[PDB]
Formats: structure tokens, sequence, C-alpha cells
């Protein structure tokens, strides 16, 4: 299946309290694997999947110059922001940028993007032919202009269609066995007893990789996507997810309701119950 | 914009006592960045917490994961404490085995 | 990996 490298970047202010904060987090898929953090101790790029330590010293210097070049950057864009929004030096701002790209199975570029937010509202985007940009208010009008006239959208497509997409491969390559696995959901269903004489039904899905997934709970054939609670799937600590799924239903009538677990990892879908 | 955070707070395995596990706070759809998050083992900080996974959801709130190496025991409680300018006091989830 | 971002 498809891949995709992303950088999440944050850059915020704390006027009264030092510099910015700020930091980069990268991604293969779903997997941390290197990050940025200028509040660390000594504040270096560092490698965050097992893997990465098939890179020499030269990438972490070069990854950490990088960064740094960056942090300074976003440090002057922020005072440039409260110029262009007419903001007072006293109160703190974030800038966020996603960065990166998606390869196919056969590492060819299917998708390139780059998205800035200002305090957590759109403020300029790559668009999909990687050539113009979508300004959401004046103020980033300001940088549109700019970057046309620097020819930024074609340096930042250079970026996405060369470097972006040859790292990807590599990352790929090199973490081959951590990053196509897959493992597979174990589930189980939980009880609780509610007032009303009614019970609610928790789907758990445990220990899968990729983090793609569908639970489901059924009545007679028919989804119950509108009754369901759920959570977001979410990280484990050591490299796979979790979710869970519950709905709530009559006392005595329990053993009506299934739930099914789709995933890689699972040729056919898990059907369960709730095992009194 | 402010948005405040959701709180969940979770074993990696389902619980068996005294064998080893992670304890997980993953801190949700919180908006401006700035959060304190600390797990609490029977009331008090537990020391050696790895902050990872800090993303951003399409409409930019913040996601991070907070989680520690741990060995759950009967009489252990455990905890994720969480500041953030949202909300009045700090908030605290703790743990449900049995959920 | 990462770009060298552009000031705004």
């Amino acid at each position: 299946g498809p891949h995709s490298l992303r950088y999440f970047v944050t850059a915020v202010s704390r006027p009264g309290l030092g510099e910015p904060r700020y930091m980069e987090v990268g991604y293969v898929d779903d997997t941390e694997f290197v990050r940025f953090d200028s509040d660390a101790e000594n504040p270096r790029y560092e490698p965050r999947a097992r893997w990465m330590e098939q890179e020499g010293p030269e990438y972490w210097e070069r990854e950490t110059q990088k960064a740094k070049g960056n942090e300074q950057s976003f440090r002057v864009d922020l005072r440039t922001l409260l110029g262009y929004y007419n903001q007072s030096k006293g109160g703190s701002h974030t800038i966020q940028v996603i960065s990166g790209c998606e390869v196919g199975s056969d590492g060819r570029l299917l998708r390139g993007y780059q998205q800035y937010a200002y305090d957590g509202c759109d403020y300029i985007a790559l668009n999909e032919d990687l050539k113009t940009w979508t300004a959401a208010d004046m103020a980033a009008l300001i940088t549109k202009h700019k970057w046309e006239q620097a020819g930024e959208a074609e340096r930042l497509r250079a970026y996405l269609e060369g470097t972006c997409v040859e790292w990807l491969r590599r990352y790929l390559k090199n973490g081959n066995a951590t990053l196509l696995r897959t493992d597979s959901p174990k589930a189980h269903v939980t009880h609780h007893s509610r007032p009303e004489d009614k019970v609610t039904l928790r789907c758990w899905a445990l220990g899968f990789y990729p983090a793609d997934i569908t639970l489901t709970w059924q009545l007679n054939g028919e989804e119950l996507i509108q009754d369901m609670e759920l959570v977001e799937t979410r990280p484990a600590g050591d490299g796979t997810f979790q979710k869970w799924a519950s709905v709530v239903v009559p006392l005595g009538k329990e053993q009506y309701y299934t739930c099914h677990v789709y995933h890689q990892g699972l040729p056919e879908p898990l059907t369960l119950r709730w095992e009194p | 914009i402010q948005k405040t955070p959701q709180i969940q707070v979770y074993s990696r395995h389902p619980p068996e006592n005294g064998k080893p596990n992670i304890l997980n706070c993953y801190v949700t759809q919180f908006h401006p960045p700035h959060i304190e998050i600390q797990m609490l083992k029977n009331g008090k900080k537990i020391p050696k917490v790895e902050m990872s996974d800090m993303s951003f959801s399409k409409d930019w709130s913040f996601y991070i994961l907070a989680h520690t190496e741990f060995t759950p025991t009967e009489t252990d409680t455990y905890a994720c404490r969480v500041k953030h300018d949202s909300m009045a006091e700090p908030k605290t989830v703790y743990w449900d085995r049995d959920m | 990996a990462v770009y060298n971002f552009a000031t705004m």
C-alpha cells in the first residue's frame, strides 16, 4: 500500500520567558521516527525509531543544522505575523506546519503537501498542483506574494518530488521490518451496568499495526453507527495502536449484538460478543 | 480559539498483577499548545515519563502521548493530571482497569 | 528529510 513522510512543526512564543519553543516531529506512516525540540538540554535532531540507527553522524548533523535554521526562521515569522495582524508583543502565539509527501507501493509520488496555520486557523497552503498557494486571510496574502516573487513554490516542489520522496523510500527500506509489518488486533468485549435496565458493551481492539482499523457493532445484520460511542484510534506506547467502540443495549439482550473488527492483519474480520 | 483537552488513560495490555506493561495518557484535541501532563502513582508523580506521538489533527488541535513502563499491583492506583488554560482547575483522569 | 522553510 501507500506510505507517507510527514513533519509536524510548531513554534510557540513565550513573551517574558525567552525565545519561542520550537519542535519538529517526523513520521513515516503512523510511526514517529525523528524529533527536534528546542527545549531539550542539548537541542539536536534525535532518532525516535530503532531503525534510524542506520543513519550516520552526517545525517544527524545536517538535519540538526537544518532544524536550528528553521527555528530561527520561525522566530522571525512570529514577529512578522504580530505586525501583519496588529497584535501586541505580550501574548503567546502559535505557528503550525504540516509538510511532506506520500508515495504509492511502487515508490512514486502520489501527493505533496505543505500547510500552515496561525493560532490554530488555516493560514496558507500549497495547492495540489504544487505550483500555487491558497491564503485564508489578508495577512497570508502578504506571504503568498513574497513566496511568488521568490519562487518558493518551485523550491518546495523540488523538495516534495525529489528529497522528500527519495528519503521516504530510504526510510521504508531501512525500517522495512518495522514499517511494512502487520500486527493483528486482539479483541475483547467488556460489560457495564447502567440505571434503567440497560447495559454498556465495549469492544476493544488491542495491539495492532498499522493504525487504520474499523470497529462496528451490529444488531440483526445492521450496523449501529449512529448509537455508538468511540475513541479515536490511539498509540499505546510501543509503536502499536488501540481503539474501542461501545453501544448501550437492553439488559437480557446482549447476545444479539456483535462487534466486528476489520484490519489489514485480519484475513477474515473478527466477530465477537460478550462472554458472561 | 480555545479547545479543551480530552484525556484518556489506558494500558498497552489487559492488566495482570506482577506483569510488566505500559501505561498511557493520551491528551488530545487541545489548543493552545502549552500544557502540563503528569502521570501519578498513588497520588505521587511518576518520574520517568516519556512524551511521544505529538501531532495535530486536520482542525490543527494538538495531540500528545505520555507513557511509562509499569508493573501493576492490586493496591496501586494510577492517574493522569493535566493543566491547561481552557480549564479553571487541573483535570485528573484515573486509570480504570475494568473499562 | 525535513524541508528548509522560508520566512513568511
